[PDB]
């Protein structure tokens, strides 16, 4: 395991690779292994990319992708969801009640 | 438990020369009206030691020489260093260390002569304002 | 035998010496080749008063790293405001440069990222002189000038 | 610099080859023969 | 009178010990002691035992301290012909650190310093610590679960360089230079029994960079993954053999160039070894003039390592190993 | 002219290179081969002493001269100690071979240096010491 | 002349070396030379010393290029009646591969060959390569952070077979099969001083299956979690002794296959070792006739050690390792 910044994302058809730094590992790095959200920086964004290593072979690893720290909602006790990735006052909230959907235009279809 | 006598022993005289020189110079205890030119006396003393070192090194080019000649300019630029007895001896000592590790035996003859000849003179002012010079 | 006699005579003339000899001459006239120089400035950074300070401070201008030359006081004093004697870490004319804006690269609990180049400018940086070039300094110590 | 007194030996090495390439047509300079005094007296000369 | 020795088992003044060799070190957190007992055995009258497995000694070395730590074992041998010996071994007091594993409840000292992170690892077997280098302070000490005592110690002072040793008196000892203590200048042809100098070239580094991760609190990003990189350079061994040592602890600039100056110095060390056995039997850490013209040894060397040895027939010497004059 | 010269120069010591890595077959060869060598480095040194333009590669050129005298002069007298061997009449080269060495295998070696058909070889017989 | 070994730190014909010995060997990347140099002292006038650790040298065996590469250590010996001895070692030029530290900038390699992966590594210390394999390719190449110039050669041509060692003019060879070059036929009773053959049973195996993962872009799923296997077997060993050796690169059938197979020769050449000494002093990679009929051995054998040894009263001997006739 290891953590590196995010440079670039060179989009194929078989899933997302990134292009993380910390040490110009991967002008393609295998993946993004997506549990169903996913999002795009912009190029050199400040944001953390995981690794997490087959077997030890550097050879193939893979990648998790954090949202920048200074982004993350402060989650109310209780509550929870997703957010956009560069706005943590874009939301949909899981509440006492509430299915929040915060942002001033909502389109469907 | 020999002794080599092949060798001169430098510690205790400068540990000598430490206490002697903290004892006669308290920059912040002479009267007002000389202590710009006390202070000036000392920094002109590390002048001397550095274009001692500076005229000795000649053709040494590694990183060191620039970085040592950059280190006594920044001591002799700033203003508020020879005001404290432990920060001039130190200047001066460290000066002398690295004046001595220049170079090695006859190159480093008239460098020294000429400084013995610099401080073979007594200083003018009175009080304790002489004692410090 | 004749040719050793030339040889040797011509190794004790400013202009035709090895630069081991060269500098050894002119060591003896007063002349010392110049040596590298580090660039210099002043750096302004800002915070909430009374925070602690280290000597492992290193701040980010464009695409050279500085350091601080003078010593670092152990707090930020009441003002807020800190004005600091910085000079650049290589050697060389790379440090000079024309910036305003710079960021701290070590992090300090309260003081603020964002530092200001006091006077716009990094002056000093420049680089070790070469043998050719001291030799025609030199040579231009030794010989008759008018209007020195 | 590059241009110093030569090692003793080194110079007498230099005379005696000279001697013996130019003169005696590549022979040994043998030693107590008049070529093995001449050799040492121009070495003397050239360290003089 | 040669007597240099007088154990104490605890009060027993050893007056039967065969042979004897004490060893003391830098490299390591304990020392060596290795006594050798006659015990006889009349297998008519009533006998004796000692199962002390654990009963404390000490080394009075010519009148001085020298150890101070039968602990290690108890070895009855037997024979028919020269049976009948009892080897017993006493390593240093700083042992159990050694030998045991962390038992402190939380496991996440917050923000520390290794000196604090070490009184709290040592203070759990009675081992008063010799502080004598620094304080540097570090936010995230988490110790792996039951590490070791010792693997935990050595890995918190040579990431800030610190030597961890024992003194005579049966302390730890956290220093950073010298104990200071000047003394016999060995001339070959004066006292060296036996010599042996050996500066390889297979275990020397030009440029050591370090490089690692900040662990302080709110860095993050670049300032915690791009930054932190040093490169110490040693101007003594020739052309370009680089590597890279990397860092497990808090990545601060002067952090980096720390590590790098200990491993930079290690590597010195290891580099001009000089084994000398001297004759009759206080050297841990002195500095000594040494004069060995042929293998063009002039200078000032610190003694590494001190091993003295004893066999009622042919001995009584000491070796030393020393440290390089770079 | 510098440029000539220093394609001519180190054209010439690396002919000595070249030279010294090869046995001698005769004794006049090596040394023809030295006189050769000789010869182009006094040119180069004459050439660079005219008006004293450098005295420095003069000296330079001289010094190489002396030392490639001594290792072209040795390799022509001294790498295999050629011996002129002087046999009533002419003989075969494998009885030459086998009188001069024991072992006439060595007929080989009796035909590089000898010029004379093979079956009439000598009367004198130039080969290696014994 | 029976005169072997002529050595030169850079021109300086030793003839003082009491004694020697060279080995060579393909299990490995460099070679080892031990010379033994007299080194006299006379305590009143003038001494000199050769600080080398790192000058040097050759070894020409029996006006023959042997070795090339004292760089490994001096070890000046003292001692009271035989000593002053000065032991230096020299490895092979290929070293610094071996205590280095990888400092390439971009560390992934992308759309590369195990070739020019293997150049880029070696010639940041200019030490030439003889490549005489073939070309394999392969996507990602990411070397693990400053492992090793030598860790991750040994990685890159084990995973393809590809001996990785030295030649005698001081280069890197990475070859496939042989050297060629056959020699002399080696029988009992003709000049084997001595021998030992030994093939044991507890370093063979039936069956290898290597298995892995698929690393190409694109490939995913099944094809590339699934599918990569294959299982190779030596029909020669007997029973049932299954392996599972798994693979660390792109995963190919092919692929497979040949670290398979790599493998298959390692465990093999292993199973019948053949130590013979020889007398007097060209065998890295040879082939020889060997015939010692009383272990059955009528076969030809390819040598992969050998170690040149000489010390002046009663040596002068070869000792080769060979390579099993399956």
């Amino acid at each position: 395991f290891e953590r590196h910044v995010f440079k670039g994302i060179e989009h194929t058809d078989t899933g997302a690779l990134v292009s993380v730094k910390g040490s110009g590992t991967q002008e393609e790095d295998v993946p993004v292994i997506n549990s169903g959200y996913g999002f795009t920086p912009a190029a050199d964004t400040e944001l953390e990319v995981f690794l997490h290593g087959d077997g030890s072979d550097a050879s193939n690893k893979f990648a998790t992708m954090t949202i920048p720290r200074n982004k993350q909602r402060k989650w109310p006790e209780g509550a929870g969801g997703v957010q956009h990735p560069f706005n943590a006052d874009k939301f949909v909230q899981f509440d006492d009640d509430s299915i929040w959907l915060k942002d001033g235009k909502f389109t469907l279809g | 438990l020999v002794g080599n006598l092949v060798a001169l022993a430098l510690a205790p005289i400068i540990t000598a020369t430490e206490g002697s020189f903290k004892r006669h110079f308290s920059p912040d205890n002479i009267r007002y009206y000389n202590t710009e030119a006390v202070v000036s006396t000392m920094a002109q003393a590390v002048t001397q030691v550095q274009n001692a070192y500076l005229a000795i090194s000649g053709n040494d080019t590694s990183q060191d020489k620039w970085t040592t000649v950059r280190d006594f300019r920044n001591v002799l630029i700033d203003e508020f260093t020879f005001y404290s007895p432990a920060n001039a001896w130190n200047v001066l000592r460290n000066g002398f260390a690295i004046l001595d590790a220049a170079a090695t035996g006859s190159d480093k003859f008239n460098v020294l002569r000429n400084l013995i000849n610099w401080s073979s003179t007594h200083s003018d002012l009175d009080g304790e304002s002489g004692d410090a010079e | 035998f004749y040719a050793f006699g030339e040889q040797m005579w011509r190794e004790r003339d400013p202009r035709f010496a090895c630069c081991e000899n060269l500098v050894k001459m002119a060591a003896e006239r007063g002349v010392y080749p110049k040596p590298a120089q580090f660039a210099q400035g002043y750096v302004r950074m800002t915070g909430t008063p009374g925070s602690a300070l280290n000597q492992g401070l290193r701040f980010q201008f464009g695409n050279q790293t500085y350091e601080p030359a003078s010593v670092v006081p152990d707090q930020l004093p009441a003002t807020g405001i800190l004005v600091l004697r910085v000079s650049a870490v290589n050697p060389g004319p790379s440090g000079n440069a024309r910036v305003t804006d710079g960021t701290l690269v070590t992090p300090v609990p309260g003081i603020s990222s964002a530092v200001t180049a006091y006077g716009g400018n990094f002056c000093g940086g420049s680089d070790e002189e070469e043998c050719e070039q001291f030799r025609t300094r030199y040579l231009q110590r030794l010989q008759y000038q008018p209007r020195f | 610099c590059t241009i110093q007194r030569p090692d003793p030996q080194d110079l007498r090495n230099d005379i005696a080859t000279r001697f013996s390439t130019n003169v005696l047509g590549g022979a040994p300079i043998i030693p107590e023969s008049n070529e093995f005094y001449v050799v040492s007296l121009e070495y003397a000369m050239q360290e003089e | 009178m040669i007597k240099p020795m007088r154990i104490f088992i605890g009060g027993e003044e050893l007056v039967t010990y065969t042979s004897a060799q004490l060893q003391r070190t830098k490299k390591q957190m304990t020392g060596s002691l290795t006594v050798e007992i006659f015990l006889d055995y009349v297998p008519t009258k009533p006998t004796i035992v000692n199962a002390v497995r654990g009963k404390e000694i000490l080394v009075y070395i010519m009148g001085e301290l020298a150890f101070t730590g039968a602990g290690g074992d108890v070895s009855v041998n037997f024979s028919k012909g020269n049976g009948y010996s009892v080897t017993l071994t006493a390593r240093g007091r700083t042992k159990y650190l050694i030998d045991s594993s962390q038992t402190h409840p939380t496991g996440f000292f917050k923000n520390t310093s290794d000196k604090k992170v070490i009184e709290t690892l040592v203070k759990e077997h009675n081992v008063v610590l010799q502080w004598d280098a620094e304080e540097i302070d570090e936010p995230k000490v988490t110790l792996r679960d039951g590490n070791r005592i010792y693997n935990e110690i050595f890995e918190r002072c040579n990431q800030n360089c610190h030597f961890a040793y024992e003194t005579r008196d049966g302390k730890l000892l956290i220093t950073d230079g010298t104990n200071g203590t000047v003394g016999e200048d060995i001339i070959l042809g004066y006292n060296i029994l036996d010599f042996s100098a050996e500066q390889s070239e297979d275990q020397a580094n030009s440029q050591i960079t370090v490089k690692g991760h900040r662990t302080q609190k709110g860095v993050w990003g670049n300032d915690a993954i791009v930054q932190p990189v040093q490169t110490v350079a040693d101007s003594w061994v020739g052309a370009n053999i680089p590597l890279t040592i990397q860092h497990y602890g808090d990545a601060t600039n002067e952090g980096l160039q720390r590590r790098a100056k200990f491993e930079a110095d290690r590597r010195a060390a290891e580099s001009k070894s000089v084994s000398v056995t001297v004759f009759h039997v206080w050297d841990i850490g002195t500095v000594h003039y040494v004069e060995i013209p042929p293998e063009g040894i002039f200078d000032v060397l610190e003694c590494v390592s001190l091993t003295y040895t004893v066999d009622a027939k042919s001995t009584l010497e000491t070796k030393l190993e020393l440290a390089p004059p770079p | 002219n510098a440029i000539f010269t220093a394609v001519r120069v180190l054209s010439a010591a690396y002919l000595a290179k070249a030279y010294t890595e090869t046995a001698a077959t005769t004794v006049n060869e090596g040394l023809t081969q030295y006189d050769l060598i000789a010869a182009v480095l006094e040119q180069e040194a004459q050439i660079a002493k005219d008006d004293c333009h450098d005295n420095e590669f003069f000296l330079q050129i001289r010094a190489f001269a002396v030392d490639v005298a001594r290792v072209m002069v040795n390799r022509a007298y001294n790498s295999p100690s050629l011996i002129v061997y002087a046999f009533p009449g002419t003989v075969h080269g494998l009885v030459a071979a086998w009188e001069i060495f024991g072992d006439a295998k060595r007929s080989r070696d009796l035909e590089a240096r000898n010029n004379g058909s093979p079956w009439a070889v000598g009367p004198k017989i130039i080969s290696e010491r014994v």
